[PDB]
RNA sequence: UGGGAGAGGGUGGUGGAAUUCCCGGAGUAGCGGUGAAAUGCGCAGAUACCGGGAGGAACGCCGAUGGCGAAGGCAGCCACCUGGUCCACCCGUGACGCUGAGGCGCGAAAGCGUGGGGAGCAAACCGGAUUAGAUACCCGGGUAGUCCACGCCCUAAACGAUGCGCGCUAGGUCUCUGGGUCUCCUGGGGGCCGAAGCUAACGCGUUAAGCGCGCCGCCUGGGGAGUACGGCCGCAAGGC
């Protein structure tokens, strides 16, 4: 059981997952818009999100968790809403930093991405 | 809160004064553009050039995150 | 013969006597590819911005010199044949330029 | 490159008079010397063409004054592409 | 470089050689070489064991020195580069100031008239020969010993080379020229460089002659012999395999692994090689 | 002679971000993708997360309406080798100039030959959808190729759809880079608006498409057709 530790939020134009860790960066819990129950493009949603960040904090809370801090990584539509959800969770937030991977033009992208 | 007036007479083109240099760098570790610097054209490239050699050096960083 | 100032880093984990035998080789490379030093500047250890060979810390040393056109890389060459000597960056000397 | 001595030594060895510079002679001399070290850089930078251009315009332009030279002193001429080994 | 011919006969109009620059003595050292006793491929039984040899040129096998480690210290002048035809590499003529001449293969860069040493205090330059713990991860080397004072087992034919990827403990990780990943001991030997000769695999061999110089037999496919022959043989007119194409011996042999499994060396290798 | 600016070009090194694969830890019911789905991937332990390793390719912020080059084109960083060019001084040569039929070189992408390399991407190809059909557009895959060396090909909306040099014909403003005394003046580039004048109009306008001289290239209704025949070049595709 830990106390403080890191709450991972992936979250993409198709869906938002969040993982909860231990300070070490082991995960402890995770969860995401299938997890909550939804299908298909809804999973993309705010909403989803919201359900998403909260079941992870309640399966956190379960194993002794009190203190996070929030790592973002995406740009998708559901992003914000899982920073409210955390906060209004019953968690500390004792920080927020974006972390999202850019490339310093690496790899050339799909199709669609250009 | 144009950086070029917030400091003294001091050389672009010296790549080991980190004290200086790190006041060039957004909080994000991005290059600040003329626009934030107040450097001239010419200026702009020396600053440039000099800052990139630094984080080789490992005296400047290549990126940092984003906190809130 | 040209001007440049050679930089170097090297293990910051070090002892002061594997510290001065590194040192030993660099002062001798020097020597023979030419190189004449003028001024030096040994800024012992520095936080760097990020890790390298998986190490937040960095022994620095500087060295303006005089040497040879043809030699300058054949030496930073030689310069990094050792596992302590982490960055080698020779650079082109050149008369400050001033703001304000 | 060229160092400045070098081409003093080179604009010495040519001048009409102790004064003389940018003369035939002089002009040739010195074009001569850059075409001779360019040659060498792309002999072993066969793929520099950028620079190549160069090396032709330096060549017609040493080729346009000897063609002046010989129009106006044959002797003149003729003694400068043999001291520096030249026509071909 | 490799010398092309003028179509003047059917087969000099695809026939190549090698260049041949870089050798400089074109005499092998006499106190260096004995005879080699040809086999025609067959064993000290008088049978045929490996098919379809013989019949080539006589040759003198040259002593090479696949050790090293047996002169450490003692440097040496590379006296000649010479042409060794029991091989695809070029070897050195090793001129010690020890007095000793020995025979290596010469790796590509190799000047003749420079110097070479072999030990652990060795300068990491072309030529010269350490263990693979001295030497510097990510440089490459040739003639590589597989266990300590054994001799050098890698990296030994035309224009090849292994590379260092890191270290574990005793051992250290080299990339063989298959591609395979393979924990070969520290203590071994090894000689900085490429092999030389690169150019080896381009040679078009040109015509029927040539392989027979090189002591090659024709060399008969099933397909075009009787069932008592081959699996592959017999059938009217022309005939495709008709099952998995097979040996003459008849075992499979298209895709069939045959590494014995249970190999005691199985341990050291961590990926089998690439394509 | 002295000075400057720049992704001009070539060789060798080298730095970090990211994608992929692999090893370890930890962890569980989905992940992915779309208009919405499905193919696909996942309890044989995926996604998401931390640590390590491997490899290729492209260099984010700076970055610009910017700079450089004859054009094609050129961008992390360092060093070497190297071209063009501008300024100031007004020292040297004495018309040595301009253009240029042939010739010669260079010439993006794709393409070809030999040998490397191969992470991402992706013709062809396979699958899932959509659809009346979908040999497409969208999605999951994916081989050439994209990368390196050497040698070929020599095409284009290779465009400013504007050949090069030169003289003369208001200015206003933004910008880059030099030199003065630096208020500003004076050069050389990069745009915008505009005197005169041009133009069928649109628009051009000291970066002319204004007014003039020189030289080269080219046009002469649409299609047939950049086809045929011949010739020259190419390994071929094909080019002139
Ligand atoms: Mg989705
Ligand atoms: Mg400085
Ligand atoms: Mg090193
Ligand atoms: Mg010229
Ligand atoms: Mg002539
Ligand atoms: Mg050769
Ligand atoms: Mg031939
Ligand atoms: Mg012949
Ligand atoms: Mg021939
Ligand atoms: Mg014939
Ligand atoms: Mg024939
Ligand atoms: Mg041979
Ligand atoms: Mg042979
Ligand atoms: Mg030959
Ligand atoms: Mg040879
Ligand atoms: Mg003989
Ligand atoms: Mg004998
Ligand atoms: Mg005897
Ligand atoms: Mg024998
Ligand atoms: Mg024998
Ligand atoms: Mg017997
Ligand atoms: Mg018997
Ligand atoms: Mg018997
Ligand atoms: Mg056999
Ligand atoms: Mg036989
Ligand atoms: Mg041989
Ligand atoms: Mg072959
Ligand atoms: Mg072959
Ligand atoms: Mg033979
Ligand atoms: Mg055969
Ligand atoms: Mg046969
Ligand atoms: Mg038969
Ligand atoms: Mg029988
Ligand atoms: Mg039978
Ligand atoms: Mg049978
Ligand atoms: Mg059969
Ligand atoms: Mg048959
Ligand atoms: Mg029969
Ligand atoms: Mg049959
Ligand atoms: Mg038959
Ligand atoms: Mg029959
Ligand atoms: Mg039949
Ligand atoms: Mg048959
Ligand atoms: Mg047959
Ligand atoms: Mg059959
Ligand atoms: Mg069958
Ligand atoms: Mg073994
Ligand atoms: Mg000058
Ligand atoms: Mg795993
Ligand atoms: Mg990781
Ligand atoms: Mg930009
Ligand atoms: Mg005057
Ligand atoms: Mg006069
Ligand atoms: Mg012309
Ligand atoms: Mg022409
Ligand atoms: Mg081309
Ligand atoms: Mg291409
Ligand atoms: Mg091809
Ligand atoms: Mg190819
Ligand atoms: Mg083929
Ligand atoms: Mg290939
Ligand atoms: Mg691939
Ligand atoms: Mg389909
Ligand atoms: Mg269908
Ligand atoms: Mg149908
Ligand atoms: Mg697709
Ligand atoms: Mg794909
Ligand atoms: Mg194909
Ligand atoms: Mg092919
Ligand atoms: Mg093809
Ligand atoms: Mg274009
Ligand atoms: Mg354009
Ligand atoms: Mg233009
Ligand atoms: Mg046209
Ligand atoms: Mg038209
Ligand atoms: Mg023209
Ligand atoms: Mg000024
Ligand atoms: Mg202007
Ligand atoms: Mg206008
Ligand atoms: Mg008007
Ligand atoms: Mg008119
Ligand atoms: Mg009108
Ligand atoms: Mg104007
Ligand atoms: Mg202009
Ligand atoms: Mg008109
Ligand atoms: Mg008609
Ligand atoms: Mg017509
Ligand atoms: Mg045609
Ligand atoms: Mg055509
Ligand atoms: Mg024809
Ligand atoms: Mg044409």
């Amino acid at each position: 059981q830990v106390a403080s530790g890191r709450a991972y939020i992936h979250a993409s134009y198709n869906n938002t997952i969040v993982t909860i860790t231990d300070p070490d960066g082991n995960p402890i819990t995770w969860s995401s818009g299938g997890v909550i129950g939804y299908k298909g493009s809804r999973k993309g949603t705010p909403y989803a999100a919201q359900l998403a960040a909260l079941d992870a904090a309640k399966k956190a809370m379960a194993y002794g968790m009190q203190s996070v801090d929030v790592i973002v990584r995406g740009t998708g539509a559901g992003r914000e809403q899982a920073i409210r959800a955390l906060q209004a969770s019953g968690l500390q937030v004792k920080s927020i930093v974006d972390d999202t991977p850019v490339p310093h033009n690496g790899c050339r992208p799909k199709k669609k991405f250009r | 809160a144009k950086v070029k007036a917030t400091l003294g007479e001091f050389d672009l083109r010296d790549y080991r004064n980190v004290e200086v240099l790190k006041r060039f760098l957004s909080e994000t570790g991005k290059i600040l553009p003329r626009r934030r610097t107040g450097l001239s054209a010419k200026e702009q490239r020396i600053l440039a050039k000099t800052i990139k050699r630094a984080r080789i050096l490992g005296l400047l960083p290549f990126t940092e995150k984003l906190v809130r | 013969m040209r001007r440049y100032e050679v930089n170097i880093v090297l293990n910051p984990n070090l002892d002061q006597s594997q510290l001065a035998l590194e040192k030993e080789i660099i002062q001798r490379a020097l020597e023979n590819y030419g190189a004449r030093v003028e001024k030096v500047e040994e800024l012992g250890l520095r936080r760097l911005a990020y890790p390298i060979a998986k190490d937040p810390q960095g022994y620095f040393l500087w060295y303006q010199v005089e040497m040879p056109e043809d030699r300058v890389n054949d030496l930073a060459r030689e310069l990094r044949i050792r596992d302590n000597v982490r960055r080698v960056m020779v650079v082109k000397s050149q008369e400050p330029f001033l703001a304000n | 490159p060229i160092t400045k001595e070098e081409k003093q030594k080179v604009i010495q060895e040519f001048a009409r008079f102790p004064g003389d510079t940018g003369s035939t002679e002089v002009q040739v001399a010195l074009l001569t010397l850059r075409i001779n070290r360019l040659s060498e850089h792309l002999k072993v930078h066969k793929k520099d063409h950028h620079s190549h251009r160069g090396l032709l315009m330096m060549v017609g332009q040493r080729r346009r004054l000897l063609r002046y030279l010989q129009r106006e002193d044959p002797e003149r001429y003729r003694a400068l592409i043999e001291k520096l080994g030249i026509r071909g | 470089a490799v010398k092309k011919f003028k179509p003047y006969t059917p087969s000099r109009r695809f026939m190549t050689v090698a260049d041949f620059s870089e050798i400089t003595k074109t005499e092998p050292e006499k106190s260096l070489v004995k005879p080699l006793k040809k086999t025609g491929g067959r064993n000290n039984q008088g049978r045929i064991t490996v098919r379809f040899r013989g019949g080539g040129h006589k040759r003198l096998y040259r002593i090479i020195d696949f050790k090293r480690w047996d002169k450490v210290g003692i440097p040496a002048k590379v006296a000649a580069i010479e042409y060794d035809p029991n091989r695809s590499a070029r070897i050195a003529l090793l001129h010690y100031v020890d007095g000793e001449k020995r025979y290596i293969i010469a790796p590509d860069g190799l000047q003749v008239g420079q110097q070479v040493v072999a030990g652990p205090d060795a300068p990491i330059q072309v030529g010269n020969a350490l263990p693979l713990r001295f030497i510097p991860v990510g440089t490459v080397v040739h003639a590589v010993e597989l266990e300590p004072k054994k001799g050098a087992k890698l990296a030994r034919a035309a224009g090849t080379s292994a590379q260092i990827q890191g270290r574990e403990g005793d051992y250290v990780i080299l990339r063989l020229p298959s591609g395979e990943l393979r924990k070969v001991h520290g203590e071994c030997y090894a000689t900085v460089g490429a092999v030389g000769n690169a150019d080896h695999k381009n040679i078009v061999l040109g015509k029927a002659g040539r392989s027979r110089w090189l002591g090659r037999r024709p060399h008969v496919r099933g397909a075009a012999m009787n069932p008592v022959d081959h699996p592959h043989g017999g059938g009217e007119g022309r005939a495709p395999r008709g099952r998995p194409p097979a040996s003459p011996w008849g075992w499979q042999t298209k895709g069939l692994k045959t590494r014995k499994r249970r190999k005691p060396s199985s341990r050291f290798i961590i990926a089998r090689r690439k394509k």
